Order: C-alpha cells, then sequence, then structure tokens
C-alpha cells in the first residue's frame, strides 16, 4: 500500500 | 442523524456537501459517502467557517478521525481546537496513541504528533514512555518511515544524539534485522549528524561547502570514528551481502576525511565472492585512492564481474565507471 | 521458457547470506512471485509475446480500468475523500499516455476543481477541505492535460499565489498545507503549480518568510534540498530522514526547476554519491526499482525512480543545443530492459490495471506510474537552448524535447524490450504530463496580466 499524503 | 437531533448541536446549521454535481457536468472519481460521514462532515464545514473552538467542535473532529484519518484538514482543526482551548496534551496523546496502533502508513497523525509535541508549555523534557510508544510502532512495522521521521525531529528537539535509549534502540532493531536500513540511517545521525541549534537542520555537515565535501566534520573525534567503524565490520561479517552496513561505513570515512583505503584489506577477504559490496569498494579503492601501478586496470577489472556475475542489472553503470576511469587514466598517461 | 529471456531474468542473485532475518524472508517472497511472470508461464498472463518473451501492454484492459476508475466509488472508499483530485490526475495522465484525446473530459474536470477551490487561494481535496499543495498539483495537471481556455480560467491565480506564499518557510522549503507537515513533497508540488501558472517569482508583500529574509518562492530552496541528501546519496523527505526514491525526484526534479540541470545538480547534490544509490536501486531479476535501501521493488517507482535518470543524465551531458552538432551522451545508466521486463511481465493484472508487484490488486496510482515509467524507457528526454517559455526563471524547464528511443533486435545492454505496438506518449520529466499540454497552459498563462 502507497500513500502520497 | 446524530449530529442533528442532538440539542449540544442545535445552536449551529451544518453546511451541505456541494461536489458540483447538479452545478453543471457532473464530477469525477466521486464517492457515495456514508450519511454518518456526510452529516459530521457538513457540521465539520460550519464549525470551521465560524473557527469554533470548543468542545463540541473537539468531539466532533474525533468522530470524523474515526470515520477517515486521512483527512488531512480535520487534524489540523483538531490541533487548532486543543491549542485555544488550553486542553490537557498528555490525554490527547494517550487518545493519538490508539489512533496511531489502529492505522499505518498516514501522514497526519505523526505530524499531529510532533505538533503537539513541540509545544515546550505542555512537554518541557522527553516524556518518560515516548520512546517505549516508539517501539512498539517498529515492533509492527520496523521500517515505518513517518515513525522514524518523527523519531529523527524527537532526537533533535529534546537533544538526545547520545540518549543511551536511542543507540539501544537502534542497536536492538539492528540485532532483529541486520538489514533495517531504517535504523542504520538513524543511527548515522546520532552519531555523525549535525547538531548545532544554530544553522537549519541537515542530513550532512558541511552543505555551504562544495558538493563533494558534503558530510565532512568540522572536528573529528576519532576514537568514535574507529568505534563506528568496527562495529560496521562487525556487522558486516554476519551478513556480508547486506548493503546497509557498507554504505554506512562510506559515510563514516566520508565524514571523518579517511580514504576508503583503510578498509582494503577487509574488503578483499570477500573477495570466490562473498560480498558484491567489497567488489565495489575495491573498485573504488583502486580508482580513486590508487595512483600507481596497474591499479586502474584492477578497478576495471572489479567493475567487469560486477557487470558479468556479481551485480549485473547495473551494468551501464559499472561501464560508466570503466569509461570514466579509463579516461582518468588516459589523462594520467598523457601527462 | 522462452529463448529471448536472457538468465539474469531467470534466477535469484548468485550471491546468498545464510542469515535469514525478515527482509530477506519478504525479499524471497518477492523473487519467487516474479519468477514465473519474469519466464512468462504463469496462467493469469495475456501475450502476444514479443521476441524477448514479454507480453503485450494490455492497452485496452488498462483503458477500460482508467475510465471505470473516475466514475464513482462506494462509501467504503471515504479514506480516498482527501484523495479525490489525485484520482482524476492518475486516471487522466494513464488515459493520455495510452493515446486517449481526454478533451472530452473538460467540463467534468471543471465541475470537480470548481468546488475543490477555495476563496483564500490553492485547491484541497473536495468542498470544505482546505487547500493542500499536492491536490493543487493535481488539479493543475488535470487542468493541463484536458487543456482549453475555460479550464485554464477556473484557477483563481492571484488567490493561488497569496496560499504559496504562506507555506513558504524560514529554512526555504514548504509546508504542504498550512498547519501542516514540511517535506520535499511540498517543495515539489508547489514550484510546478508555481512554474505551471506563471506566478510571480516574488513572495505575496504579506508572506510571513519574508521576517526571515526571504523575497522570493525559491530563496533558500536549493539549499534546503542539498540539506535533504543523505550519507546514502540519495535523498530523503526532511532533514536527516531516510533516503527514498520519491524524494529523490521531487528534490531533483524541484532543482531542475531553478536552473539548468548541469549547472544545479552538481551544486546542490554530490552526484558521486546519489549516481550509485540510484543505480543500486534496481534489482534482478525482477528488473524494477526498489524506494529504498534493503525494502521491496514496486512498479510506482518505474516513474519516481526511473524520471530521476533523465534528470541525473541531463546534469551530467549538458543541455543539447538546437544548432550545434549532437554531442555525446553518457547513455542511460539502468537497465530499460529490467524495467521493461518488470512493467510489463510483473504489474499488469490481467483484469486490467498495472499493480505494485504481484499478489497485490491494482489501483489507478499504480496504474499511472507504472506506465508512465514504460513512457521514460521508450523515449530519449533531453534539455536543450531552446525554450517553449518567454521568461528567464523556469526556462530550462520549459526547454525538454524529446526523440523515440525505438525498439530493439539483439541482445545488448541498453535496448528496448517493449514493442513498439506498446509505445506510449511521452511524458515531460519534471511535469508528468504531455510537454504539449505543460507549454500550452505556461504559454496561456504568460500571456495573461497578473490579476489586480
Ligand atoms: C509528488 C508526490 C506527492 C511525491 C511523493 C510520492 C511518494 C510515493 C511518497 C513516498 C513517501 C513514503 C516514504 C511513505 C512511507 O510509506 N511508504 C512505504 O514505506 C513504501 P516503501 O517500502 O517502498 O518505502
Ligand atoms: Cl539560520
Ligand atoms: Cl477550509
Ligand atoms: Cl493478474
Ligand atoms: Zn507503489
Amino acid at each position: 500500500k502507497c500513500v502520497v499524503m | 442523524g446524530k449530529y442533528s437531533s442532538d440539542p449540544e448541536w442545535a445552536s449551529i446549521k451544518p453546511i451541505e456537501l456541494n461536489d458540483g454535481s447538479d452545478f453543471g457536468a457532473m464530477p469525477l472519481a466521486t464517492i457515495s459517502y456514508s450519511p454518518e460521514y456526510l452529516e459530521a462532515t457538513s457540521y465539520l464545514r460550519a464549525v470551521m467557517a465560524a473557527n469554533e473552538m470548543s468542545e463540541r467542535a473537539l468531539r466532533l473532529t474525533g468522530d470524523i478521525i474515526s470515520m477517515n484519518p486521512a483527512h488531512y484538514t480535520v487534524w489540523i482543526y483538531r490541533a487548532k481546537i486543543l491549542f485555544a482551548l488550553g486542553k490537557d496534551l498528555n490525554e490527547e496523546i494517550e487518545w493519538l496513541n490508539k489512533v496511531a496502533l489502529k492505522h499505518l502508513k498516514n501522514y497526519q497523525i505523526w505530524h499531529h504528533r510532533q505538533v503537539l509535541m513541540s509545544s515546550r508549555a505542555h512537554f518541557p523534557t522527553l516524556p518518560p514512555r515516548e520512546q517505549d510508544f516508539l517501539m512498539e510502532m517498529f515492533a509492527q512495522d520496523a521500517k515505518s518511515y513517518h515513525v522514524w521521521t518523527y523519531r529523527h525531529w524527537l532526537v533533535r528537539h529534546f537533544k538526545l544524539w547520545d540518549h543511551p535509549r536511542e543507540i539501544q534502540d537502534v542497536e536492538a532493531l539492528l540485532k532483529a534485522d541486520v538489514r533495517n536500513n531504517s535504523a542504520w540511517n538513524h543511527r548515522y545521525m546520532l552519531r555523525f549528524g549535525p547538531r548545532d541549534e544554530n544553522e537549519f537542520d541537515a542530513g550532512l555537515h558541511n552543505t555551504t561547502g562544495p558538493s563533494s565535501e558534503k558530510g565532512r566534520l568540522p572536528v573529528v573525534d576519532e576514537d568514535l570514528v574507529d568505534s563506528e567503524l568496527q562495529y560496521s565490520q562487525s556487522r558486516i561479517l554476519e551478513a556480508p551481502e547486506n548493503r546497509s552496513p557498507w554504505s554506512y561505513a562510506r559515510g563514516v570515512l566520508q565524514a571523518a576525511g579517511r580514504p576508503l583505503s583503510e578498509w582494503k584489506d577487509f574488503a578483499r577477504s570477500f573477495v570466490a565472492v562473498k560480498s558484491s559490496h567489497a567488489i565495489e569498494w575495491l573498485a573504488d579503492v583502486y580508482a580513486e585512492e590508487d595512483g600507481s601501478e596497474g591499479s586502474a586496470a584492477e578497478a576495471v577489472k572489479m567493475l567487469t564481474l560486477l557487470k558479468e556475475k556479481y551485480d549485473p542489472i547495473r551494468r551501464n553503470y559499472w561501464e560508466y565507471r570503466i569509461r570514466q576511469i579509463t579516461a582518468s587514466a588516459a589523462h594520467a598517461t598523457e601527462i | 521458457v522462452h529463448p529471448g529471456i536472457p538468465a539474469l531474468f531467470r534466477e535469484p542473485p548468485l550471491i546468498h547470506d545464510l542469515l535469514s532475518t525478515e527482509t530477506t524472508e519478504l525479499q524471497s517472497e518477492t523473487v519467487n512471485k516474479c519468477l514465473p511472470l519474469l519466464k512468462g508461464i504463469h496462467n493469469s498472463q495475456k501475450g502476444p509475446f514479443n521476441k524477448y518473451g514479454i507480453p503485450a501492454l494490455q492497452r485496452k484492459d488498462h483503458l477500460e480500468y482508467l475510465y471505470d476508475s473516475l466514475e464513482d466509488y462506494p462509501a467504503s472508499f471515504v479514506a480516498l475523500d482527501a484523495s479525490r483530485p489525485w484520482m482524476v490526475y492518475w486516471a487522466l495522465a494513464g488515459l493520455c499516455l495510452l493515446g486517449e484525446d481526454v478533451t472530452r473530459f473538460r467540463e467534468r474536470v471543471i465541475s470537480t476543481f470548481t468546488a475543490a477551490q477555495n476563496s483564500t487561494g490553492g485547491i484541497g481535496g473536495g468542498h470544505g477541505q482546505m487547500s493542500h499543495v499536492a491536490s493543487s498539483y493535481a488539479a493543475v495537471l488535470s487542468i493541463a492535460m484536458v487543456g482549453g481556455e475555460e479550464a485554464f480560467k477556473l484557477i483563481d491565480r492571484k488567490a493561488m499565489w497569496k496560499w504559496l506564499g504562506k507555506l513558504k518557510q524560514p529554512d526555504g522549503g514548504f509546508t504542504v498545507c498550512e498547519g501542516g507537515e514540511e517535506d520535499v513533497r511540498g517543495a515539489y508540488c508547489a514550484m510546478v503549480v508555481h512554474a505551471l501558472l506563471d506566478l510571480p517569482l516574488a513572495l505575496p508583500p504579506e508572506a510571513e518568510a519574508r521576517q526571515n529574509g526571504l523575497e522570493t518562492f525559491t530563496d533558500g530552496l536549493p539549499e534546503y534540498l542539498s540539506r535533504c541528501q543523505t550519507y546514502e546519496g540519495g535523498i530523503s523527505g526532511s532533514p536527516g530522514s531516510e533516503a527514498h526514491g520519491a524524494y529523490a525526484f521531487c528534490a531533483l526534479a524541484c532543482l531542475c526547476l531553478l536552473g539548468r540541470p548541469e549547472v544545479v545538480v552538481p551544486r546542490y547534490m554530490n552526484i558521486a554519491t546519489l549516481l550509485p544509490w540510484l543505480s543500486a536501486r534496481q534489482y534482478a531479476p525482477e528488473g524494477g526499482f526498489s524506494g529504498r535501501t534493503n525494502k521491496l521493488v514496486d512498479g510506482c517507482y518505474s516513474h519516481w525512480v526511473g524520471n530521476c535518470w533523465p534528470l541525473v543524465q541531463a546534469a551530467l551531458d549538458g543541455t543539447q543545443p538546437l544548432a550545434g552538432p549532437k554531442r555525446s551522451s553518457v547513455g542511460n545508466l539502468y537497465s530499460r530492459e529490467g524495467l521493461t521486463r518488470y512493467i510489463l511481465s510483473c504489474c499488469q493484472c490481467k483484469l486490467g490495471g498495472l499493480r505494485d508487484k504481484p499478489g497485490k490488486h491494482p489501483d489507478s496510482y499504480h496504474t499511472c506510474y507504472a506506465l508512465t515509467g514504460l513512457s521514460t524507457v521508450q523515449y530519449y528526454h533531453y534539455c536543450t537552448d531552446s525554450s517553449v517559455s518567454s521568461k528567464d526563471d523556469f526556462s530550462s524547464a520549459f526547454s525538454w524535447k524529446h526523440d523515440p528511443n525505438f525498439a530493439s533486435d539483439g541482445q545488448g545492454s541498453d535496448i528496448g524490450v517493449f514493442t513498439e505496438n506498446d509505445r506510449l506518449v511521452p511524458f515531460h520529466p519534471i511535469f508528468v504530463i504531455p510537454h504539449k499540454s505543460a507549454e500550452d497552459i505556461r504559454v496561456w498563462f504568460e500571456n495573461q496580466s497578473f490579476d489586480l
């Protein structure tokens, strides 16, 4: 799982 | 609906969602929000528009966070309310710890922690179980980037570079997994990171200098450097293909103004090859610090081993290094 | 197994330490999931398989996935509320890469972002959310891709400038929103919005950062980014954090908005340590990039790490003159073959969409950035002495041009193992949209007087 903000 | 039926909320009218649908063409990537979330957020719009600092607004922010902890606006408004009302931030941290334990990879929870903990009026010194809470997080994900970022801030804020739990917690994480690069990175900050409170924070010393000298310490504690290099060698011997301690040692030598050739014999001991990092170390020693006698050819041989056998996906970078060494050697032969 | 697949992509690495830790367990699991897909023998894979043993890009499947991703989501997707502008951007960018004309989305983009714009300036995740530089970046890039005067007109440029000026910090960086965190995303997203909207370089006269002696949006900024390099050579999100490919992209792309790559990047970064750390992001046999040392490959780094390469390569090659004779290039310093294998063999989902890695469901973020990285390998991207900007500030950023790097035949260290049938539209390495879209919005704004 990738999160950018 | 919970807010609209509560007389606690009677004195304020919610602001309905306007997402642009039935004010034109239909909007994109819409979410069919639950009734509870639609209602809560419509009350949040109203309180924020009024700049309301109140206990009810504080409870509303906690409710919205329970539904969507990635709502960045509600966390910032929560922190405004906590400070405006003089709330007990020890109690806020105990609530935040529960949220943090429920949700991973989240910018807001760890930014909010830094907002609260930065208040010296409330937290004049490191709280007594703060390091243990960070270790609760690292037991679940030892490489959690936002928790390590918070711990770097905590070390600078409370001046913890020489605090024994910082090194002990890094060593416990490296005993559990010597390949934990996040722990190696924090080790570099504790040992070699800049500490001058009158300068902006940096990952490396000497960022006002030429970029080739970035990292150079103004004053070198030679015994500390020796100790950290010995520690690095001991960890390498447990798992010689682990990049992290090799990179850490390069960083220590750069900080100290010492050459890679200090480890020439150690690197040769792995070369029948037990470490690709040892081969790259040797290529650099022969290329960059040896001005002799076939040293250029030996560097090229090491890079050829990397490109053909031991790290072939990086062939184009090894060949770029071969071209640089060959040009340099040609320049040497020329003069 | 197909004869066109080299052993490097069919076997684990030669050297293997005896000690098992969680890092090696996860690395080994990832290699073992990727191997049947790299070899082209997994029953989830659709052909045709090319001469290098690699499946086609499943264009129709991905188009349908990206169009569907623009429609409505159920309540369970509430955590994406703050990310709605991103979901618009990722889908439009994937559709553009795949060769769609996204003009027909102009009205729906206008509808979506009109509601998310705050009257005090900037764009947030949606009605009632405070402005955030990431949602403003996503919205501006979306507006650029759909184009048209009506979309460009929606943005309140003066209020955007006032709000972005509030984010400028004493140390030269930017927070991502008022009261939010400071990291290199803030800097890169703020400066891309600033550049594409041709905002004034000077800070608003009331900007707090003026009290700390700063005068313009770029004052103290490359120095701040230099302070995010780490001992490993890579670049972290904020000073002292761990080097990471996503933050290296933000920092290097932001440096290239400040001047020519061969001036700014070697001045503020130690290239001697940056280059090997960037090279070390790529693994075999997977072929893709990881974000940080001792972690796993992931298809979204095909953009964050992959698009660092044209920036670093330009810093080493220098600006290409349109008049002068062709100069020598350092070429590609990573394996285009490896990256292409990882994206096409390992990151395509049989039902459409692309993913982080085998075993993960797709999403439109991974679909956008795996496609973006596949496009990068298909072009020479370089900066020139010919800019579409009429002004000096960001002149180099508007000078980037592209030539196709055509599909190859034969073995080699720097080869194109996609087919030409897999060719995507080129994207600008700093703005992450088609060059013409970035050009058109910048030039339109350059020709508008700044609002009173
Ligand atoms: C323009 C934007 C918004 C750039 C930022 C994009 C990325 C992907 C931010 C990365 C931040 C990151 C280090 C988050 C922490 O969690 N993510 C991981 O741990 C993933 P990995 O294991 O690949 O590091
Ligand atoms: Cl200062
Ligand atoms: Cl707001
Ligand atoms: Cl699949
Ligand atoms: Zn990812």
